[PDB]
């Protein structure tokens, strides 16, 4: 549970499953509720499922369609964190990583939904016909 | 060469605010007594709360900016109103009170005769009751009235429910997390070397008190000193004790409940005659234990105010009763204690120049805490003598503005804001939201 | 060789408990009359309820352990309070009642004069009303008072809503299922050979009655005998009839509504003078039809108590009025009938040694059912004569403890718990949760 | 609808789709609600979607990523219901089947999420690079 | 956003992603609520997620298991809109298209869930064994 957050990105890939589990599902679960303080234990968990499906759309509309890790045809731009491969996984941490990509984060997002699954699935339709 | 790849569940979070729920340990529900304090539908606590220590991590905390406090403060307030809603409203108690002096200590209790409406709407009822001087005010034999009638309305708390504080774990919903600072010495500000995460916070007893933190969490090793702005005398100073201080607060009046009938269906609990010791409420503090702590505490202030300086203590300056006295609840009754005897001392650099001590306490059944107008709560009478023993775990302190800063400084008991009471237990906690989505460059591409 | 494989939607379930909702058949909503009984937002029933018969399946049922009963029981209770909340509270009716004997049958009705508050808060109102002896109690001309005033408060039911029972299908949410026992002879305990599943239970009319199951479901072939613990005389014995018994309950008093004004905005409905037959409420049972059933029922008890034995019947032993009489609602009024005439018989092994029968009934407008304190409901007067015809579908019976067990046994009408009434319709139903996830070994593996 | 629960596992595979359908979605669906008995028709259906997403996580984190049937690389252990193939599908029923596996149920679950999609997807990343 | 609704089906395939996005997720998002008019801002968004998962079941139980476009093995019947290929995409519009298929809509649905993923996945199980 977040144990590798201080560790390097290379080491942070092993416990990846643990974060997926605990984060995904959270039910206490208690049926009882009352007019006040029942709406308080509701408003919190309702926002949980709204924030969740928000994330899931990206997983589907992108080249993943599945959880954990999945890859894509988007080439990594040099202008986006020009680096050494061992300088990323072995020498650097995720929090330290997301810090720099903050400018290019929205750009990459476009490459996943538009450049791929919009143009890839259409490409697939043209390649599955023959 | 590489290609972008989506990683799901990466350890990345941002500081944020959400709506937190409670946890009752699933035992408080078996304590029953018709919804004690909070626990009614309250989330039972996971029998095995999880605490995961995060290595190679340093996070900066601020307890004064903590949002869990504001939620908890508003929680107790919202909790208070929901308890008073189904109960019996005392609205037609504003009837004239003909009072006289009780049979010593300048007649603190008033025996009052008055007219009251029965179950029937025809004939009234001539009955007498017993109110404290603080609950009544004369208007111009001796004629009195309810003290809250000119300010607001009033309602009686139900005898079934109890105000007994029970441990409450604040937990976060899915997508959120709660951080815990595991360091022994933490003032609530600065970086935290060792940080662990929990789904639920530790056991927190919502004990509402003034000038004394009761039934709280002990510090580690040295006693802790916390202040929002220290050099600023306008900001209160929170202290965390190492060893708990034995305190006794009793109600040396053995009472009875009238349970008068103002029907149909409603029954009010009046305070009957006192059978037993004729005494005023009192608070005991052992002279040896308080002093020992004082000697240890006064040295911590000199880690700031300088190696050598004169620190004098004094009782409350003045203001509302809630500010000037120690306000709390024991056995259902609300005590207001005179702390002037403890705060009378003068200390040297390391020292200050009998077997027991006592503190005069005042009792008030009709209260408006948190500066509430429009709603006044009447504390119902309790059968027999009430005795309670609690731990004194910390204080609320203020520094004088008169300076002469380079000469000496004097400290007096604080009060007011109850958020500080919650900041005492929540200093090591803060709320952050988890951001699972992440992208990384790799060769795998796709077919 | 093989490999594990996940199968989704396998037929595997476990017994559990959930929160069940209602179904109104989407016609009850067109019946209108301002939210009759339950149906307001009530789920309309699927026009085509689905019943799927499961072959090669045997499931063990217990009706006494059924959780649908406890939910339904708490439902009617919670339903009752929500109906009385928006209505008019009768609290200032505790005024002194000056009563006199009505113009035969030992003056059952009292003509009472009393003082009342008008729309204005200045002048009172001198008005008279008509209450049953059961609704009032004298306190020491003849002076009386409301019978509920010393016990609790009181509120009047709104004339707009009706207590008319309407069919309610209990259904289960997604992830759950409801089992139905299709066997002709089932005592509620033991294995069930033929089991079918439904999304919604059959039409269930929430008819609240004592000593007589009214408007219930008929048995198949032989009449059914059900008891939690049979040899135990402390446990009630539920009986299910084959053929329905014609019963008539009328209010042979033709009345009028005063609709007095206790404003501003509120209007109370008083009981005016009676114009018509001077009579006490009565209940009719045809001598031929009751006997025929009795002869068939008394033989079923001998499948347990032995081939040959003496079975004597007698009326209620004693207790609360709800226990000792048949309590129900017809046309909005609440009847309490004297069943002593029917239960007077003595039977031989197969036999027992006129064209009609009648049963004296008492009327009470102010009622506390389900042992409720703090809330008393006043049944509003009804214009004209009330006539109703219902089916008698079953009984609540108790066995005497005096034994002499090997000699003879006597049975008397039961009462109390209303869960038994719901257990009568729910005996063939129980709640289980579906577990769809499953794993099986197969060669397919993966690439 | 559950009709093959009494039938053999081999026959129970044909109607598998029916159980998936009816179980999955349950909306009456009525908008109207009130302060009491409106919270009762809520608490039931809210628990329905919480129990649902709980099941869906397993389908995703395992080697399925799709509904109905999907297979995996986990070898069937002999210690886990050592049996005959015709003794399972042809001669035995699901309720009778889940009865015995109850001890090994939690063990198998680990093999799906850890031994596969944690180690399989990582294996895929190493095999998709070349 | 719906801009091609008036345009031809062939042109309507380019902006397909836009409709998927905006339709999918709708959170204002406001935590505050009250006993009346709080239940009004609830009843609307609760029906949103109920109608949503209703659609998602079809995507999973059919031959898609993924969003946007996916294909299937169901042959197009001549009796179902016997037409010219250029008469569909190039000369005709979706609203005009769904108008005619209204009779055969329920028939096609059966071919996706039954004829495919019921018989296809079972076929896959038989083809993945060897
Ligand atoms: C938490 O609590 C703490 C305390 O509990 C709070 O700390 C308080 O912080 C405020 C800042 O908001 C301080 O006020 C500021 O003080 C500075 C410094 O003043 C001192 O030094 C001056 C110069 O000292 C050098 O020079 C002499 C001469 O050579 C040497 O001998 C010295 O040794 C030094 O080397 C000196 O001039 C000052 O004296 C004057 O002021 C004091 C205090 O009022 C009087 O007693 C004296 O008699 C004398 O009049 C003092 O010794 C000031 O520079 C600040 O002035 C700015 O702000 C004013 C508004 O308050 C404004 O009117 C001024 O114009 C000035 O603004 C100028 O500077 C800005 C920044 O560059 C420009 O943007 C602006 O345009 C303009 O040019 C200010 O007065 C408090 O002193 C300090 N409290 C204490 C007890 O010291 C803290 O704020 C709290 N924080 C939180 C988050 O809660
Ligand atoms: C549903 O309702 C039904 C009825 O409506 C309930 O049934 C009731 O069930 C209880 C059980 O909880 C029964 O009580 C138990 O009875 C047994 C048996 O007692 C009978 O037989 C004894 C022996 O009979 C043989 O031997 C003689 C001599 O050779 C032969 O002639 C006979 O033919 C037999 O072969 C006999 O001794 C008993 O007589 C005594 O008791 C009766 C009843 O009180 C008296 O009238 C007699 O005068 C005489 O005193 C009787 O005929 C007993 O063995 C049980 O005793 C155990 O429990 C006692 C607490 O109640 C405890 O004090 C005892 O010590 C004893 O416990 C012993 O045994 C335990 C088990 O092995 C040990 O763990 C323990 O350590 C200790 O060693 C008990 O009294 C009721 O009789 C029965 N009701 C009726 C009407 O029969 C049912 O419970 C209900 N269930 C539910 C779920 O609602
Ligand atoms: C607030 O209230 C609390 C609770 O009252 C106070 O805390 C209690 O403090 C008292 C005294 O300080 C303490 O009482 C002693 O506890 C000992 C055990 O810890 C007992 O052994 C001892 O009993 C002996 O003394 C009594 C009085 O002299 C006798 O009546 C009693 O019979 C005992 O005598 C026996 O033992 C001797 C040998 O020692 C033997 O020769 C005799 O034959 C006989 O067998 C005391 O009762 C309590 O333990 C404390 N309670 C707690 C929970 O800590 C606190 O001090 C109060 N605070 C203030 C500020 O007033
Ligand atoms: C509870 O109340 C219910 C309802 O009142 C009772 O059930 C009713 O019981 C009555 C009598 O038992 C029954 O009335 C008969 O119904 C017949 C049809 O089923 C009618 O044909 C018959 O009418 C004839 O008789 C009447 C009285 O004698 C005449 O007034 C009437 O005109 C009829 O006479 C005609 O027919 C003859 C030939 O038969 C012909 O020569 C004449 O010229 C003329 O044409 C009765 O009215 C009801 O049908 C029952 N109702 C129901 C719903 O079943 C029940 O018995 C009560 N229970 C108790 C315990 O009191
Ligand atoms: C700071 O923390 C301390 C310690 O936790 C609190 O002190 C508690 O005070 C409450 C009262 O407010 C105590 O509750 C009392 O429990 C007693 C013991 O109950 C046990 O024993 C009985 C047998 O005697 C069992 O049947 C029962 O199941 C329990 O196992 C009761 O005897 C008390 O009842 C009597 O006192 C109350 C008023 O005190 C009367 O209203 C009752 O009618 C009756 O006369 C009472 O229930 C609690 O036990 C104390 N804690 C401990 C550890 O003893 C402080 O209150 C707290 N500070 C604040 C501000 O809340
Ligand atoms: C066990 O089951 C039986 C049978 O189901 C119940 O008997 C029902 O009793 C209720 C009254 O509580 C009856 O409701 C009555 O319906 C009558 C017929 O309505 C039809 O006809 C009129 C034209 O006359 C149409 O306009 C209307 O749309 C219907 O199509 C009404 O005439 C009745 O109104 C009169 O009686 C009531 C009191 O009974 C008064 O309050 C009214 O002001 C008015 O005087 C009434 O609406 C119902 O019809 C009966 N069932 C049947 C099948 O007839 C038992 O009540 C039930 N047992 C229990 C304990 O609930
Ligand atoms: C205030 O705190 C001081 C400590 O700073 C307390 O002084 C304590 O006084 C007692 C005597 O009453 C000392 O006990 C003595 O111990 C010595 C050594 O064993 C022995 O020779 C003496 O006969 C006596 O028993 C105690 O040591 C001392 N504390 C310390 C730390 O030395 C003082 O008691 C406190 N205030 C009160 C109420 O007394
Ligand atoms: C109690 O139940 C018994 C049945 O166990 C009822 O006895 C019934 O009595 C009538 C006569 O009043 C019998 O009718 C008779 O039929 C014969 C044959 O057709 C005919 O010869 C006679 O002239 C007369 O019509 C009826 O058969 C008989 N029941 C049975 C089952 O035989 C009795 O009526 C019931 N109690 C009451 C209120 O009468
Ligand atoms: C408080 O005053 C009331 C009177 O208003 C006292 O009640 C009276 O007590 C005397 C006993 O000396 C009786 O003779 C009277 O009949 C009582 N009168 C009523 C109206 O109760 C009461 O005793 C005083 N307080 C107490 C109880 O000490
Ligand atoms: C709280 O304690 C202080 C200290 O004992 C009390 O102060 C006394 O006040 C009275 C006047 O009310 C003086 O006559 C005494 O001389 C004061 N005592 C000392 C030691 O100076 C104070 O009264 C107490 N209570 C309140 C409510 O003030
Ligand atoms: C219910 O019916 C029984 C049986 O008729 C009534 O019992 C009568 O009670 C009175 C006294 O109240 C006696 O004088 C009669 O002799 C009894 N009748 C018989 C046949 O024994 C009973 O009173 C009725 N009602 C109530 C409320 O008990
Ligand atoms: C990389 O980014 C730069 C500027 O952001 C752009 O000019 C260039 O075309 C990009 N290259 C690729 C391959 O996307
Ligand atoms: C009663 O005591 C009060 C003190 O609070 C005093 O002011 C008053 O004069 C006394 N009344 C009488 C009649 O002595
Ligand atoms: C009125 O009838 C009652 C019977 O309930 C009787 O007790 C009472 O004496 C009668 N009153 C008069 C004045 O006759």
């Amino acid at each position: 549970f977040l144990g590798a957050a201080g560790s390097t990105m290379g080491a942070a890939s092993m416990t990846l499953t643990v974060q997926a589990r605990n984060l995904l599902s959270g039910n206490p679960d208690w049926l009882p509720d009352m007019t006040v303080w029942g709406i308080k234990q509701l408003q919190a968990r309702v926002l949980a499922v709204e924030r969740y499906l928000r994330d899931q759309q990206l997983l589907g509309i992108w080249g993943c369609s599945g959880k954990l890790i999945c890859c894509t045809n988007v080439p990594w731009n040099s202008s986006w964190s020009n680096r050494n491969l061992s300088e990323i996984w072995d020498n650097m941490t995720w929090l330290q990583w997301d810090k720099e990509i903050s400018n290019y984060t929205q750009i990459i997002y476009g490459l996943l939904e538009e450049s791929q699954n919009q143009q890839e699935k259409n490409e697939q339709d043209l390649l599955a016909l023959d | 060469n590489l290609w972008v790849t989506v990683y799901y569940g990466v350890p990345v979070w941002k500081d944020a605010e959400t709506t937190l729920f409670c946890a009752s340990d699933a035992k408080a529900y078996e304590t029953e007594k018709h919804n004690v304090w909070a626990t009614h539908a309250c989330v039972p606590t996971d029998p095995n709360p999880q605490e995961i220590h995060l290595e190679n991590v340093t996070e900066e905390f601020n307890m004064w900016k903590n949002n869990m406090v504001e939620q908890m403060h508003t929680d107790i307030i919202s909790l208070w109103d929901q308890s008073l809603k189904p109960c019996v409203k005392l609205t037609p108690l504003c009837v004239t009170l003909q009072c006289t002096n009780v049979t010593d200590m300048r007649g603190e209790l008033k025996n009052c005769s008055f007219n009251m409406t029965t179950e029937l709407r025809d004939k009234k009822q001539k009955v007498y009751s017993l109110f404290y001087r603080l609950d009544v005010v004369q208007i111009n034999n001796k004629e009195y009235r309810l003290i809250n009638c000119n300010t607001s309305a009033i309602t009686q708390a139900c005898p079934k429910v109890s105000f007994e504080p029970i441990p409450i774990h604040y937990c976060a919903p899915a997508g959120f997390a709660i951080l815990k600072c595991k360091d022994k010495k933490f003032n609530g500000t600065g970086p935290c070397p060792s940080v662990s995460t929990v789904q639920c916070t530790h056991g927190i007893k919502p004990v509402v008190s003034t000038q004394l933190l009761l039934n709280g969490s002990l510090a580690e090793e040295e006693v802790m000193i916390r202040s929002e702005n220290i050099t600023n005398n306008a900001k209160n100073i929170l202290v965390q004790f190492n060893t708990p201080v034995q305190i006794n607060c009793t109600r040396p009046n053995n009472n009875t409940r009238k349970s008068i009938r103002i029907g149909p269906g409603q029954a009010f609990y009046a305070t009957g005659d006192i059978i037993g010791d004729i005494r005023q409420a009192h608070c005991n503090v052992s002279k040896a234990t308080w002093n020992e702590t004082l000697g240890k505490v006064v040295k911590q202030l000199r880690k700031h105010f300088g190696n050598n300086t004169i620190i004098r203590f004094a009782n409350s300056s003045g203001g509302d009763l809630e500010v000037t006295t120690h306000s709390f609840n024991c056995g259902g009754e609300f005590f207001y204690c005179n702390t002037s005897g403890l705060f009378n001392s003068t200390w040297i650099s390391n020292t200050s120049v009998n077997d027991s001590i006592t503190l005069p306490c005042r009792i008030k059944q009709i209260i408006n805490m948190w500066q509430r107008i429009g709603q006044a709560m009447y504390a119902p009478p309790i059968q027999g003598v009430i005795r309670c023993v609690s731990n004194i775990t910390g204080l609320i302190l203020t520094r004088d503005g008169g300076s002469t800063n380079s000469t000496t400084e004097t400290f007096r008991p604080g009060g007011g804001d109850m958020r500080d009471n919650w900041r005492s237990e929540l200093y090591k906690y803060k709320v952050v939201k988890i951001e699972p989505l992440g992208v990384a460059p790799t060769r795998c591409k796709r077919r």
